[PDB]
RNA sequence: UGCUUGGACUACAUAUGGUUGAGGGUUGUA
RNA sequence: AACUCUAAGCGGUGGAUCACUCGGCUCAUGGGUCGAUGAAGAACGCAGCAAACUGUGCGUCAUCGUGUGAACUGCAGGACACAUGAACAUCGACAUUUUGAACGCAUAUCGCAGUCCAUGCUG
RNA sequence: UUAUAUACAACCUCAACUCAUAUGGGACUACCCCCUGAAUUUAAGCAUAUUAAUUAGGGGAGGAAAAGAAACUAACAAGGAUUUUCUUAGUAGCGGCGAGCGAAAAGAAAACAGUUCAGCACUAAGUCACUUUGUCUAUAUGGCAAAUGUGAGAUGCAGUGUA
RNA sequence: ACUCCAUCUAAAACUAAAUAUAACCAUGAGACCGAUAGUAAACAAGUACCGUGAGGGAAAGUUGAAAAGAACUCUGAAUAG
RNA sequence: GGUAUGCGUAGAAGUGUUUGGCGUAAGCCUGCAUGGAGCUGCCAUUGGUACAGAUCUUGGUGGAUAGUAGCAAAUAAUCGAAUGAGAGCCUUGGAGGACUGAAGUGGAGAAGGGUUUCGUGUGAACAGUGGUUGAUCACGAGUUAGUCGGUCCUAAGUUCAAGGCGAAAGCGAAAAUUUUCAAGUAAAACAUAAUUU
């Protein structure tokens, strides 16, 4: 454990960790668009948002 | 046309299943280009295809490609939905422009049967048992 | 309230067994096929044989529930409703009611208001119908089925059935007493008012 | 034999020690129903094959 | 002397044992095991082979990763944190 | 055989037993649909519980001249003619589905 | 969901060849299966009980749609 | 009864007592405190260590005496009683097993994890009053 | 260099980039 | 008395019956969990006394953390260092042999190497 | 600069690399997508038909998949993505018009959500990917700058916009 | 064929929900079966065994509340009486 | 599903039985015997609802015959001793008469086997007689290589860079085309040189 901590500092802030320090989850996550990039927004995406928010009525007789 | 591959020896069995030399197949040859390709280059997703040229004995087209683990391409909220994993191998499961082709899915009268989904799933549901539980 | 039995359609026909047929001087059920297993030949796939398809195998559709008219509940309701006074047909379920000073028996509203099982064997004391639950409690007994190792291991008796109209505290008050269940006005159940 | 693989002599190893008697403790542990053993294979009455 | 007479001159095996079934079904002359195709890439099961199919699937070995794995789920994939003493 | 009766046409000749669908669970799937209404109902707002606004009479053929097909579009003219606000009337909740042409006064 | 000592097996049971014949016994399929053949072997049976079986009487209405003749009646 | 969660099963409460494991088979070998005891701690009931001092109550033996367990067998849900005990053939007493529903604990050892289970099991004797 | 024992690497197909290149392919300046 | 036939008693053979049941069959519900970072599967090893089953990888019936708070139990030994923790659960730290997905080349060859670093003897 | 007499610089086409970084090949099987495709049977024979556009299939995915925002219905006082259930309906139609098969529009309900390109005009590449130097924090297949460091890119990337 | 009318915009791309589910994780049930039944398998069951192979494939539950599982004596060469 | 304020360790189910009756019958009640924990009458509604047969299935058992057919090829043993509870064996050792008869009933290896090997013990089982013995059972042991083999070479053949083909999987592939599709060399410049398909 001792070694396998002292390895991680001497890995950080560097790209290119080694294969097994690089976070194991799945095959199938790992493969799938990081949480930031299925969020990128296109220029009409992010100019239709921001005309027309979306308001919070109550149609009652 | 599709020679049925019957080992000269017969498609046994009754006459209406005797032929052998004129059998088409329901398959394009397009989405046949397609998929040579996109069986072969394992780790890129297919587009879309175009014909190019073509002489007698070789009909020939030209298919575009994409690695979905580029960086410009997953930037791209344009290009990045064919990143996703639900479009793994999108044609051997029959879904570019070409293969949507020679399944038979439109609308409606004349793509009725077909109208479940696809084209198997209509003849699901077509012969549908339902045994209802307060008959 | 019945839901489905039906044994596994599997079961009768995985074994590979070719009637091994005539003229062996053995019978001509199919016979498994194999020789080292000990299994071998006997009798496979058919209802006479040991391990073989049951006659004809229980199946899931098989109509298990039904539609009763919703007239025809209602004049089964109607008639038992009619049948909880006129005492000649209570006490014909057993049913101790020669305490009770009425048919049929009309509580006040304040007592949808109690709120502690003590407080309520007081008032069943007091209307003369606690030796009803009484009863129930002298029948609670055991099953002779087979319900003993499914989970049925008895009912007693029945007991009476307070039918309130705004439960202040009364179903929680009323749970734990054997015999009694409560019912609220707009539901009426027939299954509760002509038990079987 | 006396011309053997190393793989055959290593699976000849493996089922010369499998092919042993019920300890005789086993037979006394509170709910062990072990009477013998039960696959003791032997070299004329079965073969291996497998 | 189709019978125990012939029966005596069999002495070579027709099968060795294979590398991903440790079977005596390795055909040696094809080089292809006969329950798994060894030289194949990929396994050998059929749908007319209910019984055998569930011989030799996922669960009846000992599953290494596919059983931690699905604990892991229960605990929703985290790592690299670790315990602390309860408070 | 024997006997007056009734031709029969019972589709019955194409392995039946294997399309066969159960309905035990008509009740909680019912259970389901409707603790899923309870849920969008309170994770939307005061705004209404259905809700958008659905606006049609006059259902297509002779038999119903009158009984509704069930309203999709509010048809950009009847925005337009109604003081808003046609991108707005989406933002609302009244439904603006752009594919009606409609025919009547 | 039938009560079955109303049906007859529980009282046939048991007679040997359980209503059904020590001559002429109960085979699998001793006619046809189905409307087999209403042409041939059951052709009594098929005129009379159903006169007007096999034939074409003729107008082709390729997709009848059951609106052009809708109109409900009243006296 | 009213929890959806909670199983009404004979199939299933005897596989989930009799396959419990053994640490879960400390709760389901608990023993009524004495008359005593819950004036000293309110507690009802308390599982048994090894050396808590107890009295059979029910059973052959059945009791008045100062009897110190030698150890709860808890693969045989059984616990061992320094006196409650039956001869061989030989003659070497052996110990007769006596479960411990039907045991009664007289006097507990006291360290300091078995008091904080007195804090714990004693507050919530009063607090399942306060409702 | 001679041997021993340890480690690290070396499969194919591919994408972008890097690096050396090939061509009576196509031009350009000498 | 032989022997035979008939019955009950008694004794044997035999395992029906009944009574049980940590197993099945069916129905329903909450879920989405996935391998080139080597999966699924295979082989072989591992305990003081173990064959299998279960568990597991030279750290090998385990396992850091963490929860719980005196055991395991067929015997033996240790432990009881519970106050700085038994055994069990849990599991996020480490680890995970030969294989298959050998990723150098390959076989009914424990076969044969190429380059690189290090340890040792060369020297 | 091209008698194949040398070199330079481009470009195109194409190589090689134990180059730096990446993907690819699971195996499961109930559901799902695309293929490919019998005969037993039934017709009281049998050959089209029937089984069945189905067993065997057999390549490819997900937690659902496929579908899906009209080259649709309809003929009305008009409807309006897809999917699913009820009904239409065992109906129109198909069929040695034999055995047999066999849908959809409308209605009712579940749930409801819309949209993006290419392409004239949009009139300063306004564009991306790494690359090293800081900065921002984190196990960020990051952000902010910087050199405008390569490279991509007018054989066109970006913004605006869509039947 | 000929005159109009109605209706959409092919040959490019996404997209939740309702829907499906003999597999996988984790649960609750039942007019089910009760050891020749129910899974083949209630147990060291895909085990033992058989086949060159593909493949095939069993039998097998119950001492008592607690082992208190019969010390000791005699006879025997002895398990045993 | 209701009911009998049913029955039950003071003995349930089941089983036996020259207990005693009831019924026209199917059946049923009851005593005693054994047994040791559950069970019944009635009103509904139901079912995997009644066996003598099926060369029925699966397990058990009879006659034959419980001791009958039979344990007869490969010439053959006999003495005395030691064992031992018991010896025709093989148990052994001494005499011994015989057989195989060098193309052996001899001594060793191949394939196959998989510990049978070899010591010390030994009861049942097995050794179609016995058994003190055993290829059995129990427990301890045992296979040593620079030189003997593999390993190294290539044969028939597997045919195996996809140039190709096929919807795929994959391929009755002496490929015959796949830029260098080469195996290559301490070799000079301005892709090391005649070269190897």
């Amino acid at each position: 454990q001792k070694q396998k901590e002292n390895l991680r500092k001497v890995f950080k802030n560097k790209k290119y960790k080694p294969l097994d320090l690089r976070k194991k989850k799945t095959r199938a996550i790992r493969k799938a668009l990081s949480p930031r990039d299925a969020n990128r927004k296109t220029l009409k995406e992010i100019r239709k948002r921001s005309v027309f928010p979306q308001r919070k009525f109550a149609v009652k007789a | 046309g599709r020679k049925r591959p019957v080992p000269k020896g017969c498609t046994y069995g009754k006459p209406k299943s005797h032929g052998v030399n004129q059998l088409k197949p329901y398959r394009g040859l397009q989405s046949i280009a397609e998929e040579r390709v996109g069986r072969r280059l394992g780790g890129l997703r297919v587009l879309n295809s175009y014909w190019i040229a073509q002489d007698a004995s070789y009909k020939y087209f030209e298919v575009i490609l994409i690695d979905t683990h580029h960086s410009a391409i997953r930037r791209d909220p344009k290009i990045n939905w064919i990143c996703k994993h639900v479009h793994k191998h999108r044609e051997l499961r029959g879904l570019t422009s070409a293969g949507k082709s020679s399944r038979g899915i439109g609308k409606g009268y004349r793509y009725s049967q077909t109208i479940g989904g696809s084209r198997r799933a209509a003849w699901k549901r077509k012969n549908r048992e339902h045994m209802h539980r307060k008959r | 309230n019945r839901q489905a039995y039906a044994v596994s359609e599997l079961a009768g026909h995985q074994t590979s067994a070719e009637s091994w047929g005539t003229g062996r001087a053995v019978a001509r059920i199919p016979r498994v096929r194999g020789g080292g297993t000990h299994r071998s030949g006997q009798g496979a796939f058919g209802n006479m044989c040991r391990g073989g398809r049951m006659f004809a195998p229980t199946k899931t559709f098989r109509r298990w529930h039904r539609k009763v008219n919703v007239n025809q509940r209602r004049y089964a309701l109607v008639s038992a409703i009619a049948a909880s006074g006129v005492p000649a047909l209570v006490q014909s379920k057993g049913h101790v009611i020669d305490g009770v000073s009425e048919f049929p028996l009309v509580v006040s509203d304040e007592v949808q208001k109690v709120q502690k099982t003590k407080q309520a064997v007081i008032f069943l004391r007091r209307l003369k119908i606690w030796a009803d639950i009484q009863k129930v409690y002298k029948s609670q007994r055991f099953r002779a089925g087979r319900g003993t190792m499914r989970d049925r291991r008895r009912i007693a008796r029945r007991g009476p059935l307070v039918v309130y109209d705004k439960d202040e505290g009364l179903r929680k008050a009323f749970r734990n007493i054997p015999g009694i269940e409560t019912i609220n006005v707009d539901k009426l159940n027939l299954l509760k008012l002509a038990p079987g | 034999a006396a011309h053997k693989s190393f793989r055959i002599k290593q699976k000849l190893a493996k089922k010369l020690k499998q092919n042993r008697s019920v300890p005789q403790w086993v037979r006394l542990r509170t709910g062990n129903t072990i009477r013998y053993n039960a696959k003791r294979r032997h070299w004329r009455r079965t073969k291996l094959k497998l | 002397t189709k019978g125990t007479t012939s029966f005596g001159k069999r002495h070579n095996k027709t099968h060795t044992i294979c590398r991903r079934c440790g079977n005596s079904s390795y055909h040696l002359q094809k080089s292809k095991c006969s329950q798994c195709g060894y030289p194949a890439a990929k396994t050998r099961s059929f749908n007319w082979s209910r019984k055998a199919k569930g011989r030799k699937a996922q669960g009846t070995g000992r599953m290494r990763y596919l059983k931690n794995l699905r604990r892991r789920f229960r605990n929703g994939l985290r790592e690299g944190g670790a315990a602390k003493k309860k408070t | 055989g024997k006997g007056n009766n009734m031709i029969p046409n019972q589709h019955y000749h194409k392995w039946w037993q294997r399309h066969v669908k159960t309905w035990f669970n008509q009740p909680a799937r019912k259970v389901r649909r409707h603790a899923n209404r309870v849920k969008k109902a309170k994770a939307v707002f005061p705004r209404p519980a259905s809700g958008a606004l659905r606006p049609v009479v006059r259902c297509p053929t002779i038999r119903y001249h009158t009984k509704l097909r069930a309203g999709r579009g509010f048809t950009l003219e009847e925005l337009k003619g109604a003081g808003i606000g046609a991108n707005f009337a989406k933002t609302i909740g009244i439904a603006v589905d752009r594919r009606r042409k409609n025919k009547s006064l | 969901m039938s009560n079955i000592k109303r049906k007859k097996t529980r009282k046939l049971r048991g007679h040997v060849s359980h209503g059904h014949g020590r001559i002429g016994k109960h085979r699998k399929h001793p006619g046809g299966r189905g409307n087999a053949g209403g042409m041939h072997h059951h052709r009594i049976n098929f005129d009379k009980y159903h006169p007007g079986y096999f034939g074409k009487v003729g107008m082709r209405n390729f997709h009848l749609r059951r609106q052009h003749k809708f109109r409900p009646e009243i006296n | 009864k009213q929890n959806p969660f909670v199983s009404s099963s004979r199939r299933k409460n005897r596989k989930r007592h009799f396959q419990a494991p053994s640490h879960i088979r400390r709760r389901l070998m608990s023993a009524p405190l004495s008359k005593e005891l819950r004036q000293k701690y309110n507690v009802r009931s308390m599982p048994i260590r090894r050396d808590d001092e107890v009295q059979v109550i029910r059973g052959h033996f059945k009791g008045n005496q100062v009897g110190k367990v030698v150890q709860a067998y808890r693969k045989k849900f059984v616990v061992y009683v320094e006196k409650i005990q039956r001869e061989n053939a030989n003659g070497t007493n052996v110990y007769v097993g006596i479960h411990p529903s039907k045991v009664l604990i007289v006097k507990l050892k006291l360290d300091k994890d078995r008091k904080a289970i007195l804090e714990r099991r004693g507050k919530g004797r009063l607090a399942a009053l306060g409702k």
